[PDB]
C-alpha cells in the first residue's frame, strides 16, 4: 500500500493505489483506500484493511455529527485532534498487529492566504501528529520510494493538473520498487484513485484523467 | 377526580400550544418547504434530522429543542448499525409519538409541543413527499399537502386550503406560505427546504440576500 | 392519542 | 372504597374498548381470516406472531402494539431454545393473559385492549383452527368459529351468527366478514390470512388490486 | 417562560 | 392549585431578584464593560468564564456563585476535548438556561438569580460584542447594547437609554454606566472589562488608584 | 438572607 | 471442505461437497454445508462444523427477526453487515482453533439490472468482507483448485443450467486434488448439494439433476 | 405556609443562639485574642484550625464542635494537596457558610451556632488581623476590630465599642475583653491567642497560673 | 533532544533544540520543545514526543484553572508540586518506554532578592524533584555535554544577552558530540528556540537574535 | 373474571 498527498498552489491532491495482499498473494485488485470524509477533508489509511475502513467510516460519522449538533464544522485543528485520538485509541491493537495509519489532507477555508490553505497531516501509531511543511507526504510500504520520487519531481508542480500528474508518477515509482504496491493495470483497466480538494470542496478525479496520465508516464519510460 | 385532572392537563397543553409562533410545511415541486415566524437569529424551529428527513416544531423551545436532539441521536446510531437508507421519516415519527405518550403519563408536566416530521425521496427516484404531525399526547396524523403548527392554526390552514397548488415552484410555494402565514417582513423569517434534488443531505436553509431576492 |  | 375504585376502573376500561375500530377473525377452509376496519396505511392491527400463529387487537394502538412486540419477542427466544414447532398459539395466549392481569394490578391505568390469538395446523396435517380471545383483565376464552373485537360487538357478532358457514372459501368468508362488519369501501380495510397451505410462514396479507378483484 |  | 403555586413561585422569585445590588454591562469601543455596585472586597459578581467570555450576575450570592463555578467547569472540559476557539458565549448562555429550567422544575426553591453572559471577538478580528441575559426560569434574551440586572432596573435602563453611545471610549462608558447606575463613591465598585485588544484572555479588572484616576 |  | 458460488446471467448458484473429517479419518459422508438463510440469500460455511452450523442458524434467525419487526427485509448491504459482525465476533475463538468462514450468495431484488443482480460476498477471519466482481468465489481447503478450475471453465456459463454444471465440475476438481474434499460417491449415491437463486427466490436443486451432471463429468474424464 | 414556617425556623434559631455563653474575639498588637465564658474544663469553644487560622463558636456544643472537626478536616487535605501557606482564613470562612446554607435547606433542624474564623499574618510579614463572622443561615460578615458571639451581644458589643484600642498589648486587650464580657472570676474562663510572632503554629492557650498573674 | 536552562542576574533563560528522531532517522526538523506554561514559568520536556506535548498542555491548563478558581496563582512551590505529581503519575508508562522528563524554569515574584528570584527545577522519572543551585541545568540525550560546556562557560554570564549566548553555545556542543541533537541548520534557517523570563514575565526570543548568536558561534569555531 |  502507498498513499501520497501533495499541496499545489490553491489546493491539495491525494492519491492511493489499489492492491491488497495476504503475504505474497495478491487478494484485491481494486480496493479504494482514499475516502472523502467531508467537504474539505480526504483521508487515506494504510495498514490492516478492516481497521482502515472502520477508521475512515467512524471518523466521517463523528465530524458530521458534531457539525449537525453545533451548526458549524470543527476547525481544521479540532478535526486533527479527533483523528489523533482515534489513532491513539487503536494503539493496543496495533501492538497486536492490527495497525492502521492515517494521512489527512484538508483545505482550510479559514486560513488567511487561499493559495496556501492546503493542509497535510501525518500520524504515527501513538497518535502524535505532525503538520507537514515541505509540501508532500506519503504512507505505506512504498512511502519511502514515493517521497524520494516527489522530492525530485516537486518543482514541476504548478497547478491542480501538474500536481495530479506528479502524484500518479510518485505512485508509479513506489509500485516499481515495491511488490506490495500495485501499479496501473493496463490489461484490466484499473488505475490509482485520486481526490482533489480546493476552495470549492472535495471531488473525486474521474477515472479517465488518471488513465491518460498513467499511459503518458508508461510511454515516457519505454 | 383523575378524569377531571386529565381534562385540566389537556386544557393546559392546549393553552401552551396556542400561545406560540406559527410554522408551516408544504409540499412543492422540489420537495418540502418549511416557513416559520422566528424573530431570533440563534434559536431555530426547523432542523435537519437525517439525510432526507427534516423536522419542524412549535411550542416551548427547550422541550421541542430537546426532542430535536433525541431524534438526531436515534437516527445516527440506527444508521451506523444498519445503514443510512434504512432510517425513514416513518420510524422517526413513530418514535416521538410513543416517547411523548409514555413521558406524559409518567412525568409531571406535558410537553407543550407540536411536531412535524417531513421526508422526501432519495436522489434519482420518484416518490411523493410525506408529512406527519405528532401532537403532545402521542397522536400522529398523515398529511398529504401541508401541516400548520402552533398559534391560531385555523386562518393559516384555510388560506393554504385556497392557495395550495401541487407542483408549485419554490418561489410560488414561498409566496403562498408567507401569505397564508400572515393571515410579513423580510426579517425574522426562518426558511428551509428539503430539496429532493440534492445528492445526499437534502436539508438546506434559505437565508439573507438570496431570500430577499426571492421575496 | 394514537389509538390502534 | 377499593371495591368502588375497582368498579370505576372496569367501567373506564369498558369505555375505552367501546370507542374503537372493529376487528373480526373467523375460520374458513384455508385457515383463519382477519378483517379489520383500518383507515391508516402505516398503522396496523393484524400481525404475524410466529410461523402458524397470528394476532389481532383492538383498543389503544401504542398498548396493543406494545403487546404485539412483547409477543413477538417471547416466541423467537423460545424457539431458539427448543424449536419452532414447540411454540403454540396456546402458550402465547396464556402469556398475555397472565401479564395483563399482573400489569393491571400493579400499574396505574389498565390496558384498554382486546386481543385475539389465532393458530392453524402445520403443513400436511389436519387440525381445526383455534381462536382465543384475551380481555383486558386477563380472562381468556376459547372460540370455535369467530372472534369480534372492539366497538359495538353485538350487531357484528349476530350477523356473523347468521352468515357463518364452516369450510367457506376465502371469497365467501371475506364477503360474510365485510358484511357483518358493516352492521364498506375498498379503501381503509386491513385483510390478512393464516393460510394453512403455506409451507412454513402461514400469515399473508391481502392488499390492493387482488383484494379489489376478490371484492 | 420563553414561550415560542 | 398547581397553577396558583406556580404563580406564587414566580412572585417569590421576582421579590428575590428585586432586593439586590444592581449590575450593568454595556458595549464600548474596546469591548464590553461590567460595572456593579459591590461593597465587599472578597465577594465578587463579575467573573472570567473563558478566553473571551465574561459573566455577571445578580441575586443570591451562593447560587449565582455556584452557577459561576458550573460555567467555568463546562468550558474547560469542552476546550480540552475540542479547542479554545470552539467555546462560544452562545453555547454557555444556552447551557445555563436549560439547566436553570430543569433545576427549577425539579427542585424546591428557584434560583433567585439573573445572569448576563458577554462575548467579544478574538484578537485581530472584527465582530460586534454579544450580550445575553438569562432569567431565573430559563428565558434567554439577546441584547444589542446593554444589560441591567438586579434591583430596580427601570431607572438605570432608561438613563442608559438616553446616555448610551456606540463606540464610546472606556472613560465615557464608565461615566455613563456609573451615572445611570446612580439613578457613587470610589469605594465599593466592582469594575472589569472584556478588552477585545488583549491577545488571549480578554477579561481584566480595573481596581484601585487607576480606577480613581479614571473617575 | 445574603441577597446579592 | 469446499463451497463454490458463481453468478450466471439472471441468477446465482452455490454448491458444496459432503465430507467432514477428523484428521485423516472420514467422519461424515453426507453433511449439508449450504443453507437457504432466506428467500434471496444462501450461506455456505467452511471450517469447524459446530461453529458453522451455529453461524448459519443464528444468522437466519436474525435476518427473519428484523424482517418481522420492521415489516421489510434489510437491504443486501445490511445483511452483509450483520454477517460481517457475527464473523468478527468469532475472532477470539478462531485464533483458538474454532474458525468458521462464510461465503454469502444473494439475489438483490433492488438492483437496477436484473441480469446482474446476482451477488457474491466473501469474508476473512477478521470480519472484513469483499464483493466479488470476477464472477465466482470459493471457500475451504479445496478453494484454490476450485477457483483455478472455474477461471478456465467460466466462459461456458450462459444460463442457470450451464452455471450449475460448471459448479459441479469445479467441485470435482477440488476433490480430485485434495483429500479433505469428497467427490461424487457413485456407490452410495451421495452428490454435492446445490442452491439456485434468481428473480423468484432460492430453491434447492433436486438431487437427480446433480446426479446426472456428476455422471456426465465422470464419463467425460474416463 | 412555607414562608411562615421559614419565619418560625428563624425565630427558633435566634432563640437557640440567645441562650448561650458569650465569646469575644478582638485584634491586639500581637495578633487576635479569644476570650470565652466557659465553666467546663474538658469542653472547649476555641480551637486551632490551621497554622495561622483560629476558630471560636457559640451555640449547641455538639454542632459547633462538629463544624470544628469538619473545618480541621478540610484544611489538612488541602494543604497536603497544595501547601500550608495556601490555606487561608478566607477559604475556610467561605466553606462553612456554603455548607451551613445547604445543610439548613435540606436538613431538619438548623444549626443553632455562630462562628468566628480568625486569621493573622505569617512570621516576618505585616498584615492586619482578619475576623469573619458566619451566622446560622450562611451569612458572612467581615469585621475590622472585634466579634461578639452568643448570648446578649448588645452590651458586650457596646462596652467593646468604648474600650477598644488598636495595638493594645496582650494584658490591656485581656482587661478590655473580660470587662466588656462582664457587661469575672479567674475560674471558668477560656483564653487563647493567635500570636503573630510564633514561627509556624500561631494558636496558643493561656491557662492557669500565668493567666492569673496576667489578671 | 537537549534542553538547557540557566539563571542570570535578574532572570532565567531556557533553550531547546529542534530535532526529533526515530532510531537513526531524522523525522522532525522544527519541533518546539519549550513552552510558556504561564506568565512566569516555562517548561521543557525531553522524551517521548506524545507524552511530552501532552504533559506541557495539561500542566498549563491546571495552573491556569486553579488561578481562575482562586483568583491568585499558586506559589512556585505549589507549581513544583503539581508538576511532580503529574510526572509521578506517568511512571508506569515510563517503565513501558513512554518516558517524559520535564525541566521547569520560573521567576519567583515573591522571592526576597529580585536579582536571584530565578528558579530552575529538575525531575526524575519517579517524580522526585530538586531545586538546582549551581546555576544551570539540562535534560535529554545531550544533557551531559551541555552541562560540561556550561560549567566552563558560566563565568561569562552577566545579563540576559550573555546568558542567552551561553545557552546557544551549550546547545551547539551538545549537538556537536551527540547525533540525536540537531544543531543550527544554516541551510534551512532553523535555529534553537529560547524563552526568557524576568520581572516582566516570559517572552519568546525572536528568531533573528538566535540566528545571529548561532552564526557568531559557528564563525568562531572555523 | 375467568373464575375457576
Amino acid at each position: 500500500t502507498t498513499i501520497v498527498a501533495l499541496k499545489y498552489p490553491g489546493g491539495v491532491v491525494m492519491a492511493g493505489d489499489r492492491r491488497s495482499t495476504q503475504g505474497n498473494m495478491i487478494s484485491g485488485r481494486d480496493v479504494r483506500k482514499v475516502y472523502i470524509t467531508d467537504d474539505y477533508t480526504a483521508t487515506g489509511i494504510a495498514g490492516t484493511a478492516a481497521v482502515a475502513v472502520e477508521f475512515a467510516r467512524l471518523y466521517a460519522v463523528e465530524l458530521e455529527h458534531y457539525e449537525k449538533l453545533e451548526g458549524v464544522p470543527l476547525t481544521f485543528a479540532g478535526k486533527i485532534n479527533r483523528l489523533a485520538i482515534m489513532v491513539r485509541g487503536n494503539l493496543a491493537a496495533a501492538m497486536q498487529g492490527l495497525l492502521a495509519l492515517p494521512l489527512l489532507a484538508g483545505y482550510d477555508i479559514h486560513a488567511s492566504d487561499p493559495q496556501s490553505a492546503g493542509r497535510i497531516v501525518s500520524f504515527d501509531a501513538a497518535g502524535g501528529w505532525n503538520i507537514e511543511e515541505e509540501g508532500y507526504q506519503a504512507v505505506g510500504s512504498g512511502s519511502l520510494f514515493a517521497k524520494s520520487s516527489m522530492k525530485k519531481l516537486y518543482s514541476q508542480v504548478t497547478d491542480g493538473d501538474s500536481g495530479l500528474r506528479v502524484a500518479v508518477e510518485a505512485l508509479y515509482d513506489a509500485a516499481d520498487d515495491d511488490s506490495a504496491t500495485g501499479g496501473p493495470d493496463l490489461v484490466r483497466g484499473i488505475f490509482p484513485t485520486a481526490v482533489i480538494i480546493d476552495a470549492d470542496g472535495a471531488v473525486d478525479v474521474p477515472e479517465s484523467r488518471i488513465a491518460e496520465l498513467a499511459r503518458a508516464i508508461i510511454e515516457s519510460r519505454s | 377526580s383523575p378524569e377531571q385532572a386529565m381534562r385540566e392537563r389537556s386544557e393546559l397543553a392546549r393553552k401552551g400550544i396556542a400561545r406560540a409562533k406559527s410554522v408551516v410545511a408544504l409540499a412543492y415541486a422540489g420537495g418540502v418547504l418549511f416557513v416559520a415566524e422566528n424573530p431570533s437569529r440563534s434559536l431555530q424551529k426547523i432542523s435537519e434530522l437525517y439525510d432526507r428527513v427534516g423536522f419542524a416544531a412549535a411550542g416551548k423551545f427547550n422541550e421541542f429543542d430537546n426532542l430535536r436532539r433525541g431524534g438526531i441521536q436515534f437516527a445516527d446510531t440506527r444508521g451506523y448499525a444498519y445503514d443510512r437508507r434504512d432510517v425513514t421519516g416513518r420510524q422517526l415519527a413513530n418514535v416521538y409519538a410513543q416517547t411523548l405518550g409514555t413521558i406524559f403519563t409518567e412525568q409531571a408536566k406535558p410537553y407543550e409541543v407540536e411536531l412535524c416530521v417531513a421526508e422526501v425521496a432519495h436522489y434519482g427516484e420518484t416518490k411523493r413527499p410525506e408529512l406527519y404531525r405528532i401532537t403532545y399526547d402521542g397522536s400522529i396524523a398523515d398529511e398529504p399537502h401541508f401541516v400548520v403548527m402552533g398559534g391560531t392554526t385555523e386562518p393559516i390552514a384555510n388560506a393554504l386550503k385556497e392557495s395550495y397548488a401541487e407542483n408549485a415552484s419554490l418561489t410560488d410555494a414561498l409566496r403562498i406560505a408567507v401569505a397564508a402565514l400572515r393571515a410579513l417582513g423580510v426579517a425574522s423569517l426562518e426558511v428551509a427546504v428539503l430539496d429532493a434534488n440534492r445528492p445526499r443531505r437534502a436539508f438546506r436553509r434559505i437565508t439573507g440576500s438570496a431570500l430577499q431576492a426571492l421575496l | 392519542g394514537q389509538y390502534l
